[PDB]
């Protein structure tokens, strides 16, 4: 076929490819995810859309099961392809084990595909970084995210796509036990965390929602605007 | 048509003892109503404390000794030590079941002692099942020998007869008489008795004749 | 200027290899130490962020009920191997019914430690330290990229490993105890890592001939930190 | 230097310098002796470590019942000729019901490590054997390369400063092949004793004898069946 | 192969001091039709052994084939090393298990003869692959005929000389020509000593009719 | 036989400048019926059909691949199909199991795209075509429908006779079959139209 | 420069410069030789040797191919044994097929265009050796023939491969064939390796000497060089 | 061998893809169409690059490939690799239909066609397919769509959509000129005449250089019409009309 | 052979005889067919011997896999579906395996029943074995799910005692284990004389 080894290691103890894909999720949409006790939630910004088209193709968060949720960075033809075999696989651990597909499993296999394909002969390394985000059984909520090289790796909450040293630099001054109490607040969280990203206007903020007993719910873009209005009003109230 | 398989025949005994594992088997190679020769022992040598033997097809038999003692080899050269009794038990069982769908026609029985120095033998099928016993008497005189084996050996069936355990040259005398009783009416049963005895302390092999019908 | 991938050296070496052994450096710590009691072995995790859940990252992982492990540098490539390694401990004990020694284990993994190739790709990228009981007593074992594997009486590996291993020959000697070896690792960590040495920073891993299995839960390792 | 990147490439002066570099590699190991007599061939080798605290890496290693080898080089390529040693041993043990000779062997290992000479993109292995055996007419003492030129000798020398090994040699292969297993084996050490700085030499630690008899089979010794073999020596000159 | 086109008939063998005779005839059978009457069935291998082998010829003549190519190799290597016969009773021993594993076997029943460092050998090779040593051979009705011949003098005495075992080689070969149907009264010996191998020509036999006179 | 295992019958009559295909309505396993809907004459295109007669699942599965074929025969090309280039497509796709062969016997019957010419033809299980002028048949009861068209067919006939003629002739042929019943339907095309009838066949 | 790289390239004027480096990496290699006579072939090749470095018999460059033809390699050694094992090969599968002893001519075609196969693509080398090839035979006489590193395989009377080339064939033409037998072809072949490649570079040397025709009744071995010794008795007879 | 090898799926050192923007920039060239879904079906606008006089225009068929009954596409790029993928193309929906027997829904079979390019952007070096096409069709789920191929596998639905680097500013006039569901089919044409007219620099746009087809919903036919020339002439009448009578507010 | 396995309030009962035949001719007395897979499953003999201790075993590798890589030990249902799916792709080349599948579960007990013929069911009673019928007789007579232990092993003894009796292949030594919601433990192994002597009287 193409006997030849795309990636090699560097003079200096490198993956070329590797460190390299980084920066394409680097060049991407931010998008941020927490998770409270009881609701999780998650969304993507900077849709950049052209404001007067369709909108229902491009939804940059999927799920594979009726228990598991998605996220990505970086280009989207890869998240695409690794989504196909990810619904592929759980499905197919369904038809084995009776249980529902444990989070666990699907990012222990989506990693694992991407470092056997980073591994391989002349395939080029998937420029992603995806966010999985589910609650299995006995309702825990836990969220890991992927990363070029393939390596899960639980958080409490995000920082991907462009600018996300900023974006964690406000998680770290709003790391609240507090935040996660109201439900209602986590998502103020998640809006207030997103707005201190982008202009958002309260266009490109997509989110969706998972009470854990529920599937996933995408909100109406009138709900996220007056949680932006109750937003400015408390941010008015701090004066 | 083309018959794969035929019946050379052949008996093979095994009791284990405190500290010890005697293996004996005939060596007439016959067919039909013929013989081959008089002289072709069933036992076979495998590590200083493991003698396996082997009757049925003759050709399995020689393959699969040949295949045993090259896996031998194999664990030797990978592990720096010998296999146990059990491991070439369970190895054994792998291969019997490897073909399954074209099956060895042949009995087997290990003999040897445990890490524990003491007397264990592994029967088995021709399709690949085993199972520790203290003696077993496999090829065509096995219905010839297993009931004296559990009246002697066993002591089943029996009434205000106390467990002695088996001694050494006992348990000679009894392969010695078991072996004359059965060649009175076996057809396949030997001349030469070849009788392997593992001890602590090697390998000791005897040659007792018998009578030449 | 890029030559073909399985060029040796001017010198001599190669050089796909040799980038992995410097591969290694960037890589977080480990620390195992050899006792007659049993093994013990120790670990830096690294952790980043406080938004990184800190009971997730994986450095001690477990190959047998009594043959443990431990990763360095690249974590994924490692999994691999552990997986594998596993796979072929299970098909030792099962065509046996005996456990697969850890000499054995090590030699079954540097058999393909160099496979990379066109046909029939890189080099692998990890160094790791191999423990646990067998039969010939407790054992410490090390391998590399280039599958040269050798036994290790208490090695330190990666980033650390220079000030590690000499001053680990300076508390070392034959007749130590457990106990005595596992605050002796990690006055040795304390004083190799970054952070402030706490209840999430490292993990220990011990596998004894009477503590039977690798067990290590979480806050005896408190009880051990706040004996220093 | 465009015509050093791979095996395909002859030069414009016809060394094909992978092949160098892969001799270059094999006089990059531990310093190791074989010689024979007219009924017992002994190969020496020397050993060496990662640290103080590490084991030595050992190097005589077990093949056959009559045949073992030593090595220098790389490991991984030393391993997967081995197992393809002991594979075609017992190959034709299991075929023939013989063992081997030595020679065949060792032009099926000249064969081997043909193929990855000669095509693109894989690599000559870097090995340093030193084959010693029993056919039926007596012992053998060979070495191989990288470039698959096996030879039969009475006495070689593979491995870092193996010359000066070369230079005891000569002026002893006289009186190599009539003695006993003793002082045979304690020549090949003291061609281990010049191979070394003056200071430092096998105190129970480092060397390795593996002896082939008529009677003997191939067995393996590591500083506590050789502290019988090491007495009966004197100091180096001044 | 299935079905034996064209069979020989049986091969004897027995050992004596220093040295293996073997004779076995010169007869082609097709069914019952003695078809060809001048054919050789003991092939002379290099200078140590020698075999002989009854069953359907073609497959006699492929081992033939494939025996001389792999001795030609090792004469070739030139490392004054050669094959026992033993070794050669060995590998044919596994080739027949070979061909019958796949149900493919090859129909013959072969003797291999051969004196080798001070010790005579003589083996046996089945179709089935079954296959030991014995101080006499005898195949096909040769087993039911004249192998109570061999055993009853080797039993009163266990060594023979060169003369004796030609002689009771010949009286064998003659019972073999009064009662197999499929026989023929023209054999050949071959024989292995220290000196080589040697073959003798195509002999025959002086038999007895003066049970014809009685009605 | 195998033949007989669900029944069936398909006829294919040329009439003046139309033709008449008709077939069958009734399915069942060899002596229990199940239903009266069961297809057997596909439209391919139109003015243009094709019947299908033997084992159900060589009829459906042989009917999904010919159309499968047809519309990429289609696409690739602007204009429809000729009948005698479906006639040698549905020889090389039966041909193809040369030795795993479907078990069904195919009635091609439409008329020219170009001209109003008719057409009619039918294959074997293995896929030997037959160009006739007057009728062609394919199922159990041939013998029946043999009788029917030798007896009854005339060369040029206007629709109404077409219409009568293959009618008699199914109905007659169908009652004194046995595993063949229920119903019968009835194309009639031509040049300007196509026209579907039922008719009232015994319900036994 | 790029043109010297693949095996596959031409030159801007037209030759390919991996089959002429491999061509002279042969010519660093000892002196072998070869001639016929009229009812035989003898072969000899100059060994040296350097101080130990060996045993009086290992790596003999006169190998054996068949019963009647056997090699006299000079160059890249292990290049030389897989081309023999492949030359064993053929003659084996021409032995298993045809029932009779190879020509000599397709016996050289056949390893001809294996090397000539293997000079065609960039994923291979040209070979680095240059044999000879003898043979004998009732109805085909005397054969000797010469395969270089490109493939061109012809015939000769004799032939000479190594260091010395045209030194060494300088008086191969001057003897004659016909009025030979072998017998003095030995000590011919014998005093001439004697006489060419003198003692400057190399101190000691050993020779070898293959030997086929009739008088070993259609087979090939190397001589009984012990016996009858006929070279150094007049080898050193040969220095004045 | 390898050092011939031409390397077009290792990743650049800028931070992006290296040949698949000079497969973008490969698109840019030698094309401009567009399409307006604003109710009651969609059209197809396409420019005639060979517009020579010498041409036979016998195929029936243009830049449209009737792909299905209810799906075809506009090509932009390089033409023979699109032939490549619409016989791929409608080979994938027509094995749909034989694995269902239900008409191929238009997303799945996009997926499948930016999967297939993907697969070659992917792994090897192979050389990747240098065309972006449309997307009309029609459903049971949604009804009419639009649908915009990239050579990087990444798709998008549009309701006015482009491809051609002179249609940039096309859409600039299609966000200038947007309508909320506003196709009765004379609008939607005029619209479209309108943008080809002064996108493309053709001055007055000769009817014999542009290409115009439709998709409407029948209940039993779903018809696509590739309509033929006077009406095209006689719509760009229509709107030069309509010009001269936009610039009486001067 | 005969075996059975029945669940009940306080977990789960297996037991089994120890006698395999050959044709007319007993091979031996002690074959132990209860098949030990884990310290959390087990597994039985039902007809071959050489088959159900094979794919019995490659089902341990299985889940001793599963458990190194998801730190959580296998349920059974999981289990008895790997194992099924394992000797469906033989069918028609003719296995004969019959077994049973205990353990405890997140969910509790867990009773499931594979055959060679590849039947996977889950259930309260079970039997397999020539003899089988004569345990399903005794047993649906003795079964409810309030038991106690004693009662649950006097019936399971019985039980195969009453199957001993009447069946011609089934007899030799009544294994008894126990399978509880911490891990299985053997019970007693009694011999059939002894119970002879038990319940004659």
């Amino acid at each position: 076929s193409y006997d030849r080894a795309i990636t090699v290691f560097s003079p200096d103890g490198h993956l070329f490819q590797v460190e390299y894909a980084q920066e394409a999720v680097k060049k991407g949409s931010t998008a941020v995810g927490v998770r409270g006790r009881d609701i999780v939630v998650l969304g993507v910004e900077k849709k950049s859309v052209a404001k007067l088209q369709d909108e229902r193709t491009v939804r940059k968060i999927c799920a594979l099961d009726d228990n598991v949720c998605m996220a990505f960075a970086g280009l989207t033809a890869d998240a695409r392809i690794v989504i196909n075999r990810a619904r592929v696989e759980c499905q197919s651990h369904r038809l084995t084990v009776e249980d529902p597909v444990t989070v666990e499993y699907i990012t222990r296999y989506i990693a694992s595909l991407k470092q056997r394909y980073t591994q391989s002969n002349g395939r080029r390394p998937f420029g992603i970084s995806a966010l999985i985000v589910g609650f299995d059984f006995d309702g825990t909520p836990r969220l890991y995210q992927t990363d070029p090289s393939g390596t899960y790796h639980a958080w409490k909450a995000n920082a991907i796509g462009r600018g996300a040293k900023s974006v964690r630099e406000f998680l770290e001054k709003n790391y609240t036990d507090e935040a996660i109490e109201t439900d209602d607040l986590t998502i103020k969280l998640v809006i207030k965390a997103l707005l201190e990203v982008v202009q958002s206007g309260g266009k490109n903020i997509e989110l969706a929602v998972m009470r854990r007993d529920q599937s996933l719910k995408i909100l109406n873009p009138e709900e996220i605007e007056k949680y932006v209005a109750e937003i400015e009003k408390e941010k008015e109230e701090n004066e | 048509r083309f018959s794969p398989y035929v019946f050379n025949g052949g008996t093979i005994l095994a009791i284990a003892g405190e500290d010890f594992a005697i293996v004996a088997s005939d060596t007439r190679l016959s067919e039909g109503f013929s013989i081959h020769t008089r002289d072709s022992p069933k036992c076979y040598k495998l590590t200083d404390k493991t003698v396996i033997g082997c009757s049925g097809f003759h050709g399995d038999c020689l393959t699969l000794t040949k295949i045993i003692e090259a896996r031998l080899k194999m664990y030797k050269h990978s592990n720096n030590k010998a296999m146990t009794t059990g491991a070439i038990a369970a190895m054994l069982s792998t291969i019997l079941y490897s073909r399954r769908f074209f099956p060895y026609y042949v009995y087997n029985i290990i003999g040897g002692l445990d890490e524990e120095g003491k007397g264990a033998v592994y029967s088995f099928d021709p399709v690949g099942s085993y199972q520790r016993d203290s003696f077993k008497a496999g090829g065509s005189a096995s219905a010839m020998l297993q009931p004296l084996l559990d009246n002697q050996v066993g002591f089943k069936n029996m009434q205000n007869v106390e467990h002695v355990p088996l001694s050494l040259d006992r348990a000679m005398r009894l392969v010695k008489d078991v072996f004359i009783s059965a060649a009175e009416r076996d057809v396949y049963t030997g001349d030469a008795l070849r009788i392997c005895i593992v001890t602590k302390e090697g390998i000791r092999e005897e040659t007792v004749s018998l009578r030449k019908d | 200027y890029d030559r073909g991938v399985n060029t040796f050296s001017p010198e001599g070496r190669l050089f796909q290899v040799e980038y992995a052994i410097e591969a290694i450096k960037l890589g977080s710590t480990a620390i195992g130490i050899q006792t007659s009691e049993g093994v013990c072995l120790a670990v830096e995790k690294r952790i980043t962020s406080p938004l990184m859940e800190p009971s997730s990252i994986e450095k001690i992982v477990e190959i047998d009920a009594h043959i443990g492990c431990a990763m360095s540098g690249l974590i994924a490539d490692a999994k691999t191997l552990i997986d594998k390694a596993r796979v072929e401990t299970q098909n030792h004990w099962f065509t046996y019914n005996e456990t697969m020694t850890v000499e054995s284990v090590t030699q079954a993994v540097s058999n393909l430690a160099l496979q990379f190739g066109e046909e029939d790709s890189r080099p692998f990228g990890v160094a790791l330290l191999f423990g646990g009981v067998d039969e010939k007593g407790p054992q410490l074992f090390h391998m590399d990229p280039s599958g040269t594997f050798v036994q290790c009486d208490a090695r330190a590996i990666g980033s650390a490993s220079e000030g590690a291993q000499s001053s680990l020959q300076e508390v070392y000697h034959k007749s130590m105890t457990l106990k005595e070896a596992i605050k002796s690792s990690l006055i040795i960590l304390k004083q190799v890592m970054e952070e402030k040495l706490n209840a999430t920073n490292i993990e220990l891993a011990t596998v004894q001939p009477g503590q039977n299995f690798h067990m290590f839960t979480k806050e005896e390792l408190e009880e051990v930190i706040k004996d220093i | 230097n465009q015509y050093d990147n791979d095996v395909t490439v002859w030069s414009p002066q016809g060394r094909i310098h992978q092949i160098e570099y892969a001799m270059e590699a094999v006089k990059q190991g531990s310093a190791t002796v074989g010689l024979k007599s007219k009924t017992h061939a002994v190969l020496v080798a020397l050993k060496r470590a990662q640290s103080e605290l590490a084991a030595h890496q050992k190097k005589i290693l077990h093949v056959d019942n009559h045949i073992g080898i030593s090595i220098a080089g790389l490991t991984a390529d030393a391993r997967l000729l081995c197992n393809f040693m002991r594979q075609e041993c017992l190959d034709s043990r299991f075929v023939f019901d013989r063992p081997l000779p030595v020679s065949r062997l060792v032009s099926l290992i000249g064969s081997k490590t043909q193929i990855p000479t000669q095509r693109y993109g894989r690599r000559p292995y870097g090995v340093g054997l030193l084959i010693a055996g029993y056919d039926d007419m007596g012992p053998h003492i060979f070495q191989t390369c990288p470039s698959a030129n096996y030879f039969d000798c009475r006495a070689m020398s593979i491995g870092a400063r193996s010359q000066s090994a070369r230079t005891y040699l000569e002026r002893h292969m006289s009186e190599f092949m009539e003695c006993n297993l003793n002082e045979l084996v304690k020549h090949g050490l003291r061609a281990l004793r010049e191979t070394l700085p003056a200071e430092q030499d096998l105190t129970t630690k480092n060397v390795s004898i593996g002896i082939v008899g008529k009677d003997l089979e191939f067995t393996i010794y590591d500083d506590d069946d050789v502290s019988p073999f090491l007495e009966g020596l004197e100091e180096r000159p001044q | 192969t299935q079905n034996p086109m064209v069979t020989g008939t049986s091969v004897l063998g027995v050992k004596f001091e220093g040295g293996v005779v073997i004779a076995a005839d010169m007869l082609g059978s097709y069914g019952s039709l003695a078809r060809f009457r001048n054919i050789s069935r003991i092939m002379r291998v290099n200078n140590s052994t020698m075999l002989g082998a009854s069953g359907d010829y073609a497959d006699f003549q492929y081992l033939k084939q494939v025996l001389g190519q792999m001795v030609i190799d090792e004469e070739l290597l030139g490392d004054g090393h050669s094959y026992s016969p033993r070794a050669i009773h060995s590998w044919l021993t596994r080739a027949m298990y070979s061909r019958r594993s796949k149900m493919n076997p090859l129909w013959n029943t072969m003797v291999i003869g051969g004196y080798a460092d001070g010790e005579s050998f003589l083996g046996y090779v089945d179709m089935l692959g079954v296959a030991y040593e014995a101080p006499s051979l005898a195949t096909g009705y040769g087993a039911y005929l004249a192998q109570p011949l061999l055993r009853e003098v080797l039993e009163k005495q266990p060594v023979l000389s060169q003369t004796e075992a030609r002689d009771l080689v010949e009286r064998c070969m003659r019972v073999l020509y009064y009662r197999d149907a499929r026989s023929y009264n023209r054999f050949q010996i071959a024989t292995v000593t220290e000196k080589g191998v040697e073959i003798e020509g195509p002999l025959s036999t002086e038999t007895n009719w003066d049970i014809a006179h009685m009605i | 036989s195998i033949m007989s295992y669900n029944g069936g019958a398909v006829m294919a009559m040329k009439g003046k400048n139309c033709v008449a295909i008709a077939a069958d309505r009734r399915f069942g396993i060899q002596a229990q019926m199940v239903t009266t809907d069961f297809q057997k004459i596909f439209p391919m295109g139109d003015r243009l059909y094709i019947g299908l007669a033997g084992l159900a699942t060589d009829v459906q599965t042989v009917a999904q691949r010919l159309k499968f074929r047809l519309n990429l025969y289609e696409l690739k090309e602007g204009r429809q199909i000729k009948p005698y280039t479906l006639m040698s497509m549905v020889a090389n796709l039966l041909y193809e199991k040369r030795f795993g062969p479907y078990y069904t016997e195919p009635v091609i019957a439409g008329l020219d795209p170009k001209t109003f010419k008719p057409f009619i033809c039918s294959l074997d299980l293995i896929g030997c075509p037959m160009v006739t002028d007057d009728f062609v048949v394919s199922g159990t009861c041939a013998e029946q429908m043999y009788g029917m068209c030798e007896s009854l067919w005339e060369p040029n006939m206007d629709p109404d006779h077409l219409f009568e003629t293959i009618s008699q002739a199914m109905l007659n042929a169908v009652d004194r079959d046995a595993v063949s019943g229920m119903g019968v339907i009835v194309h009639i095309i031509e040049k300007d139209k196509i026209t579907t009838r039922t008719l009232k066949a015994r319900m036994d | 420069t790029g043109y010297d790289l693949s095996a596959s390239t031409f030159s801007p004027d037209g030759r390919v410069f991996q089959v002429e480096y491999a061509m002279k990496a042969v010519e660093n290699s000892s002196t072998a030789i070869g001639i016929r006579c009229k009812d035989g072939v003898v072969f000899g090749v100059e060994k040296l040797v350097l101080s130990k470095l060996y045993e009086e018999g290992s790596n003999k460059r006169l190998f054996n191919v068949d019963r009647h033809v056997g090699m006299a390699v000079a160059g890249l050694l292990a290049d030389a044994r897989s081309l023999a094992d492949i030359a064993r090969e053929e003659a084996s599968n021409f032995r298993s097929n045809f029932g009779y002893n190879i020509p000599l001519k397709h016996l050289a075609d056949r390893v001809a265009m294996y090397v000539h196969a293997y000079t065609l693509y960039s994923a291979v080398r040209p070979f680095g050796c240059s044999f000879m090839l003898g043979s004998y035979s009732v109805n085909d006489g005397a054969q000797l023939y010469m395969i270089d590193p490109s493939g061109v395989s012809y015939g000769y009377w004799g032939c000479a491969i190594g260091k010395a080339r045209q030194a060494a064939k300088t008086e191969i033409e001057k003897l004659q064939m016909k009025e030979m037998t072998c017998r003095d072809i030995v000590k011919e072949v014998a005093k001439i390796i004697y006489i060419v490649h003198d003692e400057v570079k190399d101190k000691a040397f050993e020779l070898e000497l293959s030997w086929v025709g009739e008088l070993t009744n259609g087979r090939h071995e190397i001589v009984p060089k012990d016996i009858r010794e006929e070279a150094e008795k007049y080898a050193k007879e040969s220095l004045k | 061998s390898r050092r011939y090898d031409s390397r077009t799926t290792i990743f650049s050192p800028e931070g992006r893809l290296y040949q698949v923007e000079y497969a973008m920039e490969a698109i840019g060239h030698a094309g401009t169409c567009l399409g307006i879904l604003a109710n009651d079906g969609v059209l197809l606008a396409a420019e005639r690059r060979n517009i020579h006089k010498l041409l036979d225009e016998v195929f029936f068929s243009e830049k449209i490939y009737k792909l299905n009954e209810d799906m075809a596409c506009s090509v932009a790029g390089i033409t023979s690799d699109a032939n490549v993928l619409t016989n791929e193309l409608r080979l994938i929906a027509q094995r749909y239909l034989l694995q269902y027997q239900e008409p191929i829904p238009c997303e799945q079979l996009v997926t499948a066609l930016c999967d297939i390019k993907q697969a070659y952007t992917q792994f090897g070096g192979k050389r990747p397919f240098g065309v972006s096409l449309l997307y009309i069709g029609w459903d049971k789920h949604y009804g009419f769509q639009l649908y915009q191929s990239d050579p990087s596998g990444n798709y998008g639905g549009w309701k006015a959509t482009c491809i051609g680097n002179n249609s940039a500013a096309a859409v600039s006039m299609l966000k200038q000129d947007y309508k909320e569901g506003e196709m009765t089919l004379k609008s939607a044409l005029a619209l479209a005449i309108k943008v080809l007219n002064k996108t493309m620099d053709v001055s007055k746009l000769s009817a014999e250089k542009v290409e115009i087809a439709t998709l409407t919903r029948e209940n039993g036919k779903t018809v696509i019409r590739v309509l033929k020339q006077k009406e095209v002439e006689q719509l760009i009448k229509k709107h030069e009309e309509e010009e001269a009578k936009a610039e009486r507010e001067k | 052979t005969t075996t059975l396995a029945f669940k009940f309030r306080h977990g789960v009962i297996v037991a089994a005889d120890s006698r395999a035949t050959a044709g007319a001719y007993i091979a031996s007395q002690t074959v132990k067919k209860v098949i030990e897979i884990n310290p959390y499953l087990l597994g039985t003999m039902a007809g071959g011997a050489a088959d159900c201790s094979f794919w019995e075993r490659l089902l341990a590798r299985q889940c001793r896999i599963y458990e190194l890589r998801n730190k959580e030990r296998i349920s059974v249902a999981a289990a008895s579906k790997l194992l099924a799916n394992m000797v469906y792709q033989y069918k028609g080349m003719g296995l004969s395996m019959g077994t049973m599948i205990c353990g405890w579960d997140k969910r509790g007990p867990g009773l499931y029943y594979v055959d060679s013929e590849g039947n996977r069911i889950s259930g309260a009673t079970f039997s397999v074995g020539s003899g089988s019928v004569y345990a399903y007789g005794v047993m649906d007579r003795g079964y409810s799910y309030d038991l106690e232990v004693e009662q649950a092993y006097d019936l399971a003894r019985r039980a195969i005692y009453q199957a001993t009796y009447r069946d011609a292949y089934s007899g030799g030594a009544v294994n008894l284990y126990h399978v509880r919601e911490d891990g299985w433990i053997r019970v007693s192994s009694d011999n059939v004389a002894d119970l002879h002597e038990k319940y004659s009287g």
